[PDB]
């Protein structure tokens, strides 16, 4: 099982979506299903590597505009940050 | 009809020698672009390096802080307040 | 020090990649220097702007089906029957 | 270690890169990454699923007009095609 970890980044984000009424549910169950390794994901997901100088960090879309980015280790999964593409690469 | 973009000239000089080499031009990679655009109601992947919000938070993760552990799902769900 | 891109382009394919790209917060100008200024970085193409050609598919379907697909033993018999 | 296949139009693909006089150095040092299981591939590759309703496809890049598309499974790497973008998706 991979250790679980969040940032305080992360927190943040989230608290931010649930403020602008995003649907909360449809981030939990793709948490859900990185903590269950159930992968790869749905095709829908669009799950990536994010494009860094950090290894082990990928992207998924919760919707078109709404991303979730989250490390991927043996051992570890880090939810790192969340929210529109103007809020993390904009 | 036509797509019209203020850019800057050597901007597009450079992306113009990289199509060319590929025997493409501007307006045939705008045309590409705004069709999987309008296709897939989606942005292409990659088209942004993370901001300075995400670097930070990347490299205070990094380095151990504001870092937070989660036993699992519940726990997790619960300390994030959903 | 500023030029202009101009691209003959489908009105309705135009006017709905507009609408893709205004519930993000961008225009299609937007998209079009973004995109340029990937490219004159990486020197490269973004990623996956085209799906595979009907010879790339056909080639699929073939190898899918065990249609004219050849088998090798390691690196340099590999190398061997296709000659390089 | 991956059984290593090869389609008759990789055959005919990688004939027409040697006619061009292409560097087929790059191309066999990737493909014996490949087949090593040297995985995931050095970043400089920018390996990437293949968009396609295919499973198992990839896309690397020998050069940045010279695509490498093979499938890969568990049990299986073949080599499917090669060329420019043109060629594959054009």
């Amino acid at each position: 099982q991979r250790d679980i970890e969040y940032s305080g980044q992360f927190s943040k984000d989230v608290k931010l979506a649930q403020k602008r009424h995003k649907d909360m549910n449809k981030l939990k169950y793709l948490m859900t299903l990185l903590i269950n390794n159930t992968l790869p994901l749905p095709a829908v997901y669009k799950d990536h590597p994010l494009q860094s100088s950090w290894k082990g960090y990928r992207d998924a879309h919760v919707e078109p505009d709404w991303i979730l980015i989250y490390k991927l280790t043996d051992k570890l999964l880090r939810f790192e940050r969340t929210g529109t593409h103007a809020a993390l690469f904009g | 009809a036509f797509v019209r973009a203020r850019i800057d000239e050597d901007l597009k000089n450079q992306a113009a020698d990289v199509l060319a080499g590929m025997g493409l031009t501007i307006s045939d990679l705008v045309r590409i672009t705004l069709t999987k655009v309008a296709r897939e109601k989606a942005l292409p992947f990659d088209l942004r390096e993370p901001n300075q919000l995400t670097i930070q938070s990347i490299k205070n993760s990094e380095a151990g802080v504001d870092v937070h552990k989660a036993k699992d799902a519940d726990d997790l769900f619960d300390k994030l307040g959903i």
